[PDB]
């Protein structure tokens, strides 16, 4: 109730006199007495006689950094941190309010004096259930309100370079964690928009501090890159043309209202990108896949300006190529490109600009580009490819054409040799087979998988070491595991004359490697079985058909 | 609303394809339907469901499932839909007209209805009650082609026709249509655009 | 057709029946085809239309009603009340995606909530067209905004359609970037409607009581209306008829005897 005078006290009394007396009575309080209380009696404080602010703002904060400061860590949050919120809510919003006064180095002495302490918060407070929320809102809230001299004024002027890296790391950490994983019901779209707004002011400005502490001017710890360049493609990865698309208006609204983030985003990219001058080589392998899916992105023209960047990095590796060429590129490049197209992403109108982009900008460059133009209509082969399995995919879903088409792609891959995403086609298609019980034909692709192996003891190379579980196997292990699965479907096949087959070189590499005799005396068991099958019972014979199509 | 009404029916077919595409799904979707006479531990409930490509039906002699259609290659899988010269439904169906111990009683009355195919095979199924009844009539005569036989296919008709319209005569508030279209202003020949295109 | 003239001063091509298809550029040009005319000709406009916005149609001037306004409505004063036309717009464009999701609704058996949408729909065009008028009073002007704020974005909610905000005035304000933590409450306070109706939905829309307790938590006073229709006595005189609310827990009346006159006649006095 002190609050509820505060009014018409002011009204009746000096401001500044009110706002000492009430600081020193709040500090008074010892620091473990009703916190609940206090944290309320502030915020009614905060609420009134702070629409004037030139006398007191600047006086009454302090203490209430202080309890809030006191508040970030001291393992006794869990009751204030609604509290806490609401304090930091009512006050960023009467910050906010222009008529009350000018406030913006008061909004520096806030960024300085509870930025960092509320980062670290929500960095700590993790939890999505509780309030979050409310804590993603007054730190946005902050952000908007905050400059961009101000963003530079101190957070990019602290003390040593390491204070300062571990901070940005933990921004970026936890700006990654908000977009990915969001706050919000996904129906207070408004919102959402928002925090991509000033998540984008953020972000840039965390780009200019990169450009002037972290570019070759620091000679090294240039890693976080890596990071960074993650968390923007993240935020890159949602707000789409479909979801635009929901009205009609829905993209107008967006546009009108915000136009498209995707382009100011890509675009800030692509030119960082090109900042990163000399480090683009030890830069080029891990973050080539990162950048396809925004190439891969629906819209027209950033994707104009991304394909380039492709060309960019396979030219930073023809500067690298005096050991090979963009080998280790290009493969990269295949296989993220392999998952995303039959993950349903690209277009038609994608791939012929690929192609004219590409052998547009090498014909203007050397023999190396050359072999890249070469490689380029061998990607160009891939994406003819992919669009016709996809579409027959979604067209037909007859597991017929479903097998007819996946078969189609094993070919090529076995044309082209990238023998790893040609297993994991392969397993696909084994997929299909035993969801329709063919075990014949399941266990033949498997066998053809188990073809590439060797009785060999050392593994040669984790592309054969598959997703199903990934540790040592021995060649000779896995081939072992793979024997048996195949003999076990051409038991349940009803064809035993390729099991007995197989059991016998199995049994030979028992023998002749493992000499574990209990395997030995099992598969034997089996392969008994097998011939007492074989001679005692009998099998349809199945008739086979021409057909013609015309 | 004599401009009104002659507006609004003269642009008719899409609430009609509509309908019928609806109409179209709830033949693939199916249901189980009814035997003649299942008494003596006879499937009574079996699904008939429309092929997606809507050319084959699904149906045949199946359980007495009260989930509905399962998906699977029915008792027969295809009914030759370019070849059914119609579906007789009422007193037309012959087996309405046995007098022997396949007697449909007057109670199935409208649920007497027959695929005609191969001149002499027929199809006396019985429906559950009169509005899918209805609805399979409809379905058959919209792979047919032609008007519909559900009282609720009407009913769909003038209420959809009648919101659509309903909502476009919002630009019109406080404005009134001549009946006889207002006059054509003459458009000068000239087709030199002073300003330019698009 | 010549001497086109930019202008903005007809976003409101107002048809009047289905046009003639005589342009190369127009069709049977629906009632509510209210068009984007970009070109303006003395008897004919030629622009963009609503159906395709990317596409042109010259259109007799007789067959526009003219209208100067523009998507605001009031720079050019054209309000019949201000802070209420925004609101008229927005439930048109709602009714236009209320239209598409009924249509992508008779397809599947969602009929249950598509009745449901029928009945929402006919409240809501009635209130539509009964605002349409200016007459109502301030107290029914902001009942009328706030209840068909709650009808539509009920039809948002069950939809998975995504949520307004600014309450009144047009539900225009808060969505332009005033701040941000009033962005938010508004958006909990949202969220709150979004609650209070889908748990209340299997409240009123089955039961009929809890309905009547939330409704007279929010009021105290009630009046009981008694309409008397006929005295059914054997009485022969002058008949004074007290009937009045009476406490039989407590053994006391609750209401002022209102005095009835009944005569001898078997009719009241």
């Amino acid at each position: 109730y002190l609050p509820s005078i505060i009014n018409d006290v002011k009204l009746v009394f000096d401001p500044v006199e009110l706002s000492v007396l009430f600081c020193k009575f709040i500090q008074s309080i010892p620091d473990n007495q009703l916190v609940r209380q206090k944290l309320n009696c502030m915020t009614k404080i905060v609420e009134s006689t702070l629409f004037r602010q030139s006398e007191c703002r600047e006086v009454l904060l302090p203490l209430l950094t202080d309890q809030l400061s006191g508040q970030l860590d001291d393992n006794s949050n869990k009751p204030d941190h609604e509290a806490s919120s609401q304090l930091l809510s009512n006050i960023l919003e009467v910050l906010d309010r222009k008529d009350v006064g000018a406030t913006a180095v008061h909004i520096q002495l806030i960024m300085e004096r509870l930025l960092r302490r509320i980062n670290r918060t929500v960095i700590g407070m993790n939890r999505q259930s509780p309030h979050i929320g409310s804590f993603v809102a007054c730190m946005i809230a902050l952000l908007q309100q905050m400059d961009d001299s101000h963003y530079s004024h101190y957070i990019s002027t602290f003390k040593t370079r390491q204070d300062i890296i571990d901070f940005l790391m933990e921004t970026f950490i936890m700006f990654k964690d908000l977009i990915g994983k969001n706050v919000y019901a996904k129906d207070w779209m408004v919102m959402n928009m928002t925090q991509n707004r000033v998540f984008l002011r953020a972000i840039n400005q965390f780009a200019e501090v990169l450009t002037r502490f972290f570019m070759d001017q620091a000679s090294f710890e240039l890693q976080l890159w890596n990071n960074y360049f993650h968390l923007a493609v993240a935020f890159l990865t949602h707000e789409s043309l479909q979801l635009e698309t929901f009205s009609q208006a829905k993209r107008n609204k967006i546009v009108k209202k915000y136009g498209d983030m995707r382009k100011e985003i890509g675009f800030r990219i692509r030119d960082m990108w090109y900042n990163l001058g000399p480090h683009k080589i030890k830069f080029i392998p891990s973050m080539v896949g990162p950048i396809l899916e925004v190439t891969l992105t629906p819209e027209v023209e950033l994707r104009k300006a991304t394909i380039p960047i492709f060309f960019d990095m396979m030219q930073c590796e023809f500067n690298f190529s005096g050991n090979g060429n963009f080998h280790m590129f290009e493969n990269e490049l295949i296989t993220k490109l392999d998952q995303e197209v039959e993950g349903g992403r690209g277009d038609e109108q994608y791939k012929v600009l690929l192609e004219k982009l590409l052998l547009e900008h090498c014909r203007k460059h050397k023999y190396l580009s050359s072999s890249g133009e070469v490689f380029a209509l061998l990607v160009s082969s891939l994406l003819e490819n992919l669009l016709d399995y996809r579409t027959i995919i979604m067209q037909d879903e007859s597991k017929e054409n479903r097998m007819s088409c996946t078969v189609n792609v094993l070919n090529f891959y076995k044309e082209k040799k990238r023998e790893d995403i040609y297993i994991r086609y392969l397993y696909k298609l084994r997929d299909l087979h035993r969801d329709c019980e063919n075990y014949t034909e399941a266990a033949y692709t498997l066998l053809l998988h188990a073809e590439l192996l060797q009785w060999s003891d050392k593994p040669c190379v984790p592309h054969l070491l598959q997703r199903d579980s990934y540790y040592v196997y021995t060649q000779q292990e896995l081939k072992e595991k793979l024997y048996q699965e195949i003999i076990s479907y051409f038991d349940k096949g009803k064809m035993w004359e390729k099991a007995i087959k197989l059991s016998k070189e199995l049994a030979e590499t028992y023998e002749s490697k493992v000499f574990d005799y209990e395997g030995l005396g099992n598969l034997l068991k089996k392969r008994a079985s097998f011939y007492e099958n074989i001679i005692k019972a009998m099998r349809p014979q199945p008739e086979y058909f021409a057909v013609g199509y015309y | 609303s004599r401009p009104i009404l002659e507006l609004k029916e003269k642009i008719q077919p899409e609430i009609l394809e509509l309908i019928k595409q609806q109409r179209l799904n709830r033949l693939v979707e199916g249901t189980c339907f009814r035997k003649l006479n299942a008494r003596r531990r006879q499937d009574k409930f079996w699904y008939c469901r429309l092929s997606p490509n809507h050319k084959v039906l699904h149906y045949g002699d199946l359980e007495e499932s009260p989930q509905g259609e399962v998906p699977h290659d029915s008792l027969q899988d295809k009914l030759p839909v370019a070849d059914i010269k119609a579906v007789v439904t009422g007193k037309d169906c012959p087996h309405m007209k046995e007098k022997g111990a396949l007697k449909q009683n007057k109670e199935v009355l409208e649920l007497a209805f027959s695929i005609l195919y191969d001149s002499n095979c027929q199809l006396n199924f019985i429906a559950p009650d009169k509005h899918e009844y209805c609805i399979w009539t409809d379905g058959l005569n919209a792979l047919l082609g032609k008007d519909m036989m559900s009282d609720l296919t009407r009913n769909d008709l003038d209420t959809l026709l009648s919101m659509e319209i309903k909502l476009r005569l919002l630009d019109l508030e406080n404005i009134q249509i001549p009946d006889a279209p207002p006059p054509i202003p003459k458009e000068p020949s000239n087709y030199d655009f002073v300003y330019d295109c698009n | 057709m010549a001497r086109w003239i930019p202008t903005k001063r007809q976003k409101y091509g107002v048809a009047i029946y289905n046009y003639n298809a005589s342009q190369d550029v127009e069709l049977s040009l629906q009632i509510g085809d209210t068009v984007h005319i970009l070109e303006m000709y003395e008897g004919w406009y030629r622009g963009y239309t609503l159906q395709n916005k990317s596409k042109k149609g010259i259109f007799p001037e007789t067959y526009i009603h003219l209208k100067e306004a523009t998507v605001e409505d009031l720079g050019q004063h054209e309000t019949v009340i201000p802070g209420e036309l925004p609101l008229v717009q927005e439930l048109t464009s709602t009714l236009r995606e209320w239209a598409v999701i009924w249509r992508k609704l008779y397809v599947n058996n969602k009929l249950t909530l598509f009745r449901q949408l029928q009945q929402m729909t006919y409240s809501l065009i009635e209130w539509r067209s009964q605002i349409l008028s200016g007459t109502l009073p301030k107290d029914e002007l902001a009942e009328l905004k706030k209840k068909v704020t709650a009808k539509i974005d009920h039809g948002n909610r069950m939809l998975g359609l995504d949520l307004v905000v600014r309450d009144d005035n047009g539900n225009i304000l808060d969505p332009d970037e005033t701040s941000t933590i009033a962005l938010f409450k508004a958006h909990e306070v949202a969220s709150k409607r979004i609650e209070e109706k889908i748990q209340e939905e299997k409240s009123i829309l089955q039961n009929l009581d809890l309905r009547g307790q939330s409704i007279f938590s929010t009021i105290h006073t009630y009046g009981l209306y008694v309409n008397f229709k006929n005295f059914v006595c054997n009485i022969g005189e002058d008949a004074e008829l007290f009937m009045a609310l009476y406490d039989p827990d407590q053994s006391t009346f609750i209401s002022e005897n209102y005095l009835i006159r009944w005569g001898s006649n078997g009719m009241p006095k």
